[PDB]
């Protein structure tokens, strides 16, 4: 997803002005329109949040005992210690992006952004539940294999589980079997590494913050536009209407319409194709969910380079990230 | 006696699947089972 | 045949009495709509001017007076235009990507049979069929979902001669006696042959093993022929 | 990938005066925004190749 | 086992030779050799 915003048009242009008001109205429904078209836009980040966490209809919960062989979940599983139950590489991920706000109780960029109108909303599923949609993702994974999406679940041994996934790349069940010690602790190693990489680095996330990183700079740009004077004899409203009569107050409002609509147009214009880059980047996240998470996947790099055994997924602040698991 | 109610959603049917190192589940009958899918073209 | 004949029953009754259904394609077609109302609804909008009607600024000033007048409504409506055109631009890259999905679900789910889970709808997948709609398409996909699940007892291979054994294609389940293979994906349980099997190495490496009598289905074909051949012994010991 | 595409937003609308460029100042932002715009097409242009 | 066939070995490029084994055949060899023993043994008496 990106960022949920909405902006009081009339409050961006108008702020407490009945005048600007009366002269906004002579342009018809444009910030009718952006209202609607901003809306179009958040509606479906939660449409793109439900597609990509959702694709089960069952809270799947882990057994107390890790009889699974080997491989140490407890550091994709839950921890049941945290009020958030995310996991271990989640807590790295949520520190990673830090925020500018996402609507957690207004009681800086965004006291600006709030006095224009501009207000950040609250997502419809919270971090805790998509820490729970990818709780139950996971735990049906390590319990039931791929049959948790294709239907009902059905138990299954992990090793076992892990034999079809090694014939499902082209390797014959023994081959598994006469090394499982060593493919547990090469898939724990491998875990371990994620860690150690998440937690030092600096440049990972660069994805995810870049998007984020744009949806801040175009609040404060079309913030910092309320500044200019498009020609007026001030950007600020009441330094006209307290200095000049109605007559002559009409060319200056007029000017700061020209101004200030052309400003939202141009960001509602860029919001829009900005939502068309990140409604295919989940529409493809849902998609790698479906194959690589529920599933196991014959297509090459698709689920990561090398040939797929099984993908985890984890949660990000905006976006999801999968731990692609692969025999090479 | 019909009024607005609001609450925190449930997500779905909550449970836990019957794991064990050495249990099995395997179907012995099948549903044949038909979902529509509309797009826009 | 007949649970196929009853969910196309069940799809016409779907759709039948909901309206709600369509409600994509219905949102494709309001969109359209209510941007045309909305780009109409702009020709009432003043701009500043002294109507929002071109004809009666020309009804009732001059060449001199006019332009200034005139040459806000082009404003105005060339602006409106603009947005109109830049909306339905982006509208229309959302269309596309639908239309190149609805072509890629037509190409490996109603031309082929897909190996993509829940991409031609749920279940595993056995074929799809088009309908026509309304500018879209409808998939009407088949699937096989399994429904009445055992628990059973199972296990990673069978020793029978310190050699360990592993299915060919399947599993091996005991019914809480008797070990046998079986198909992953449907019930239908076998005597653990050799011919059911195949072997690799011994059994001190595999966790979780058992013990367990594999059946070479050779052994009492040449046992059969061991009597056949023993009573032609004591025959020959008469004359 | 297209050709990627940059401007002088200056030199486009106020080509050689000062005397636009003081009233472009008073529109502000508009021509980085602008520039952005095009810089970030021509980094995904590098990217997709 | 492991193996299927088709033609005559002129018609591969790059064909090789290579003893094949059958899994059948010591099966009834060992028991050619058990019955060579019974044959023998009805000669005694
Ligand atoms: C586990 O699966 C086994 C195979 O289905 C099953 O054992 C089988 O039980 C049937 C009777 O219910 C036996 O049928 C035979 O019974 C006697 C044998 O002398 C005859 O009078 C009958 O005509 C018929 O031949 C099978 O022989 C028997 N098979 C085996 C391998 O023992 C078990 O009962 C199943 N276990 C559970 C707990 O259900
Ligand atoms: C599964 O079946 C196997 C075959 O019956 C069985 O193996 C046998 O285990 C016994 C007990 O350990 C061995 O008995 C001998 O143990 C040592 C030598 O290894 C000697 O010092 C003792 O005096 C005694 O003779 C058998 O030799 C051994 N044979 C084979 C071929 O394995 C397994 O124990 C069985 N396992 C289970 C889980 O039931
Ligand atoms: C691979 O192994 C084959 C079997 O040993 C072998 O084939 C044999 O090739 C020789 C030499 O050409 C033939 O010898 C006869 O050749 C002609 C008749 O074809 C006669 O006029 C000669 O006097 C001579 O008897 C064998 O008859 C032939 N037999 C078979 C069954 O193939 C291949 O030559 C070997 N190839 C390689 C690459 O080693
Ligand atoms: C498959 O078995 C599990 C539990 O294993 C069995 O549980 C005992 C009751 C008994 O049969 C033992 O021999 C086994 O160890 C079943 O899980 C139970 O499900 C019911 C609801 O249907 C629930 O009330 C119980 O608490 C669950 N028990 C446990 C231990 O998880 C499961 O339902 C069985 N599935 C089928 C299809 O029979
Ligand atoms: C799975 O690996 C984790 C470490 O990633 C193990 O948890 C650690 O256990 C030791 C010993 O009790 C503690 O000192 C650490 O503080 C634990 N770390 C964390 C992050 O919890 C865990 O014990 C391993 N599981 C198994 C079955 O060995
Ligand atoms: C598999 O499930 C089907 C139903 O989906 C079963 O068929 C029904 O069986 C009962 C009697 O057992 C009949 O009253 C119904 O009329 C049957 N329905 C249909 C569609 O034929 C079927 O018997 C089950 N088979 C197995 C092997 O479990
Ligand atoms: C399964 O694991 C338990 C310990 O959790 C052990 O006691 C039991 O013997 C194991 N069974 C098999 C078939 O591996
Ligand atoms: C035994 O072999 C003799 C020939 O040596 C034959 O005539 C007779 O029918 C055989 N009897 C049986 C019971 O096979
Ligand atoms: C392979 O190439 C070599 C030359 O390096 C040639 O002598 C030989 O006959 C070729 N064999 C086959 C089966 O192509
Ligand atoms: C022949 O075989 C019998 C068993 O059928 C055995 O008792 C006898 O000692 C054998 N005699 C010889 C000479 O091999």
């Amino acid at each position: 997803s990106m960022t949920k915003t909405s902006v009081d048009c009339t409050m961006y242009i108008c702020g407490d002005s009945t005048e600007c008001s009366n002269l906004l109205l002579q342009y018809g429904s444009f910030c009718t329109q952006l209202n609607r078209a901003l809306t179009g836009i958040a509606v479906e980040q939660d449409k793109n949040t439900q597609e990509v966490f959702a694709q089960v209809k069952q809270i799947y919960k882990t057994p107390p005992i890790k009889d699974f062989g080997g491989f140490n979940f407890s550091q994709i599983l839950p921890d049941p210690s945290k009020p958030s139950k995310r996991s271990f590489i989640e807590d790295l991920l949520f520190n990673k992006v830090t925020l500018a706000d996402a609507g957690f109780i207004k009681q800086d960029l965004i006291c600006a952004q709030k006095f224009n109108g501009l207000t950040v909303l609250p997502p419809l599923l919270t971090d805790e539940m998509i820490a729970q949609y990818t709780s139950a993702l996971l735990a049906g994974t390590i319990t039931s294999g791929w049959t948790f999406g294709a239907g009902a679940a059905l138990q299954i041994p992990f090793a076992m589980q892990m034999a079809y996934r090694f014939n499902g790349i082209g390797v014959t069940q023994n081959v598994l079997y006469e090394n499982q010690k060593l493919i547990a602790n090469q898939f724990n190693s491998a875990i371990g590494k994620i860690q150690d990489s998440l937690s030092s680095t600096a440049s990972a996330l660069g994805k995810l913050q870049n998007v984020v990183n744009q949806n801040a700079q175009a609040l404060n740009t079309l913030v910092k536009q309320l500044s200019s004077n498009f020609g007026a004899i001030s950007s600020v409203l009441n330094d006209i209407l307290s200095r000049l009569d109605k007559v002559e107050a009409e060319v200056q409002i007029d000017r700061l319409i020209t101004g200030r609509l052309q400003s939202l147009q141009t960001y509602v214009t860029q919001q829009l194709i900005r939502a068309a880059e990140i409604r295919a980047s989940a529409n493809l996240a849902a998609t790698k969910m479906s194959e690589c998470v529920l599933g196991q996947s014959k297509r090459v790099d698709f689920c990561g380079k090398g040939y797929h055994l099984m993908s985890f997924p984890q949660s990000a602040p905006h976006g999801v990230v999968f731990l692609h698991v692969t025999y090479v | 006696s019909q009024s607005i109610i609001a609450y925190t959603m449930s997500l779905g049917a909550e449970n836990s699947v019957a794991y064990s190192n050495n249990s099995i589940a395997i179907p012995t009958n099948f549903t044949i089972s038909v979902t529509t899918e509309i797009l826009p073209v | 045949a007949n649970q196929f004949n009853s969910a196309i029953g069940k799809i016409q009754d779907s759709l039948s009495s909901t309206a709600s259904a369509l409600g994509k394609l219905q949102n494709v077609v309001n969109q359209n709509a209510q941007a045309l109302n909305t780009l109409v609804k702009q020709l009432s909008s003043n701009f500043g001017a002294i109507s929002s009607v071109l004809n009666d600024i020309l009804s009732r000033l001059d060449k001199v007076e006019a332009e200034v007048q005139i040459d806000r409504l082009i404003t105005g409506r060339l602006q409106s235009l603009q947005t109109y055109v830049t909306q339905q631009l982006i509208r229309a890259a959302e269309i596309r990507a639908s239309a190149n999905l609805a072509a890629t679900k037509m190409s490996e789910c109603v031309l082929g049979q897909s190996k993509r889970v829940d991409f031609c709808g749920k279940g595993y997948h056995l074929m799809s069929f088009p309908q026509s709609a309304p500018h879209g398409v409808v998939f009407l996909h088949v699937t096989y979902v399994p429904a009445q699940e055992k628990n059973f007892t199972t296990a990673p291979a069978i020793c029978h001669d310190g050699k360990a054994h592993f299915p060919r294609e399947g599993v091996f389940v005991s019914n809480g006696t008797h070990w046998f293979v079986t198909q992953r994906n449907f019930y239908e349980p076998q005597i653990i042959t050799t011919d059911n099997t195949f072997v690799s190495g011994n059994c001190d490496v595999v966790i979780g093993i058992v013990n367990n009598t594999v059946y070479d289905p050779l052994q009492p074909e040449l046992d059969s022929f061991k009597e056949e051949l023993d009573k032609y012994f004591k025959n020959h010991t008469s004359p």
